[PDB]
RNA sequence: GGUUUUGCGCGAGUGUUUGGGUGUAAAACCCGCACGCGUAAUGAAAGUGAACGUAGGUGAGAGCUUCGGCGCAUCAUCGAC
RNA sequence: AUGGCCAGAAAGUGGUGUUGACGCAAUGUGAUUUCUGCCCAGUGCUCUGAAUGUCAAAGUGAAGAAAUUCAACCAAGCGCG
RNA sequence: AGACCCUGUUGAGCUUGACUCUAGUUUGACAUUGUGAAAAGACAUAGGAGGUGUAGAAUAGGUGGGAGCUUCGGCGCCAGUG
RNA sequence: GUCCUAAGGGGGGCUCAUGGAGAACAGAAAUCUCCAGUAGAACAAAAGGGUAAAAGUCCCCUUGAUUUUGAUUUUCAGUGUGAAUACAAACCAUGAAAGUGUGGCCUAUCGAUCCUUUAGUCCCUCGAAAUUUGAGGCUAGAGGUGCCAGAAAAGUUACCACA
């Protein structure tokens, strides 16, 4: 039993159902269907729409070469990393038992 | 440890040596460490080596593991040497390293070499504690000899009992105090607390009684 | 004995210590038992000083 | 007890009045050692400590000018300690 | 009874008590009649039965030049049975 | 200027394995604390005797010297296993 | 920082790396043609026997991104038309067909101006002086909630009160 498993047992945490965690939702300002997450999915929402508005701020603290274009790539990233390092750290674990 | 006490013992082990008792072949003065205050088994073990004054081991061999031109210095300088070739004819045959280690009591290693030491012969002689020397292609390898045989260890077992061949009955008193003295300055040095991890000290020769210092 | 405090009951029955808990759980409520006496005690919306409400009720979201 | 502005005295100094002298006596007048703030900063501290130059160069800049320029305050900028 | 139940800041202090189980104190139920759904053993009540498992202060030993550190031993309760 | 409802850096009474404390109770230690006997446990010695997981004379404490010891029977390196 | 009617599945066609001989620019290395080419290429895994009219590579069709049912399996359900899950069946896709195949993979969260830890020899101080431990400061590193600490301050008032 993983350890999201076991927090999840003890805090009484029910699984989801399937219509639940389906990939699909309403966006209402396009009016249209669109995916959650994977190919064009909302998580990447505006790295391909032509204008995207920036904070001065954040342009000054951006680090040069790096663009707008590619922030919400790069949170991505670092929560597929963080998703497989505690799913390394659970089949290590779940192998030592 | 004072000078005197230590001066008395080496007479006493010199006079019990040569007078008193005295064999076919030349014996070795040997020293024997217990330590107290200090336990292997829970901290890192150290190690070191330190070139006595005067070569305390006349009846050991030195295996020279070189190039044709280390085989040459070697035959010059009077030591057996053995070749690479004969190195992957071993190919790390453990009976045959067990022979090797077992016959030969020092060995030497030229630094083109040593790097295929591990790959041919394999960590055998590490185990054993025969772990070649390396000697560059500058270096004179009659003083490398010299200095390998004057060359005692003083690494850490897992137990408390240490012994090092700090010198013969053949020499002279000077020269065992020299030994002696060096070696035990050394242990002094390598111990992190010096005198405080000094259990006992015995000096004794092959074939006598032993006296002890501390 | 080892103590009548909370913290002491938990490391008594062995609880994996960083857990979050519900407000009022005790030695005679757990979290199941908590949430139902607490649907009795739902119903009310939030109100500002003027009574203007500010968050609705439970199932009245408006 | 701060801070900004106005007036006043003195000015790299300034502040007599804790105290002393004196008095027509809680007034007024006089006296000075110390001390406070300012005159040097920086560093956790040990400590060290502000001119290459008519106290620098460039562009402005009121006023003055022998009508060639000299250039206050202040601003931007490059230098120096 | 070197007791129980209380009280007092304490006391060479007080009460119950000029008391002694057919008594004193605390509870619950509430005349009489009726009356104990059947069986346990999870929570609880109590067993000084073995353990050191947890194990405070004081005390003991070792290292160091000492401050100090490291070790056992470790009452009751908890834990186990 | 009641009652009802709403709000509070709200006040107060009450309850409970809410938090921090505490009266009472219980347990140990030092002192008060004197005069005598007798046991038990732990450490140290003066030491004695041992020690196989497999392979391997040996039931292998280990470490360092060592090819010689030799008290004249032989014991040994060397051979073999780790 | 750019690209995509996504991957997957079914069917069909073809054979790769390399070597030799040939072709204006083209010359070791561009593309085309033939021959020889047990895979020496590619794709997955870690053969001591993976795959050749294919498991390689391109075309055609689907792309509908996680279907429905269940008195059955396991777990749960103060929101019990049950939910999740396993299995089965039906459906679906492709193909002429035999058939083949899909109907997901995971995971508590919180700090990084945080937590743990290391080093300074020629760094500073411990203010009566010196040395050795120790301590503080300053500076510079390492790692990231398995071995980086920790994350348990509830109610009620129809006995009431005030603004």
């Amino acid at each position: 039993e993983t350890k999201w498993q076991a927090f999840a047992r003890r805090r009484g945490i029910k699984p989801k159902t399937r219509e639940q965690r389906r990939n699909l939702q309403y966006n209402p300002t396009t009016g249209q269907w669109e995916r959650k997450w994977g190919y064009k999915g909302a998580n990447k929402r505006g790295e391909t729409d032509p204008i995207i508005e920036v904070s001065a701020a954040k342009e000054a603290m951006r680090p040069e070469g790096t663009s707008v274009r590619g922030d919400k790539r790069r949170e991505i990233r670092a929560r597929v990393k963080k998703n497989q390092k505690q799913m390394l750290r659970n089949q290590r674990i779940a192998a030592e038992k | 440890i004072t000078v005197a006490g230590v001066r008395q013992n080496v007479a006493e082990l010199l006079d019990y040596s040569n007078n008193v008792k005295k064999r076919n072949f030349l014996e070795t003065v040997e020293l024997q460490i217990g330590l107290k205050n200090y336990d292997p088994q829970r901290d890192k073990r150290f190690s070191g080596t330190v070139k006595l004054p005067t070569v305390p081991r006349p009846n050991m061999s030195i295996c020279i593991l070189g190039d044709q031109h280390d085989i040459d210095r070697a035959k010059h300088g009077g030591i057996d040497a053995m070749s690479a070739d004969d190195l992957k004819k071993l190919n790390k045959n453990k009976k045959l390293i067990k022979k090797l280690a077992r016959k030969y009591d020092a060995f030497i290693a030229s630094e083109s070499l040593i790097k295929q030491i591990p790959r041919l012969l394999g960590p055998g002689l590490s185990k054993a504690g025969k772990f070649p020397t390396p000697v560059s292609h500058s270096d004179d390898l009659s003083a490398k000899v010299n200095e390998v045989k004057s060359t005692v260890k003083f690494q850490l077992k897992k137990v408390l009992c240490m012994g090092v061949a700090v010198g013969n009955v053949g020499m002279t008193q000077e020269q065992l105090v020299a030994n002696i003295m060096l070696a035990i300055n050394y242990l002094v040095s390598l111990l992190k607390k010096g005198w405080q991890n000094v259990g006992s000290l015995t000096i004794k020769a092959t074939m006598s009684p032993p006296k002890r210092l501390y | 004995g080892t103590g009548k405090k909370e913290k002491n009951r938990l490391l008594r029955e062995g609880r994996t210590p960083g857990d979050p808990h519900v407000k009022g759980e005790n030695f005679y409520r757990s979290a199941k038992k908590i949430k139902t006496l607490n649907i009795l005690k739902e119903g009310k919306p939030i109100r500002d000083s003027k009574g203007k409400i500010v968050k609705a009720a439970s199932f009245q979201s408006k």
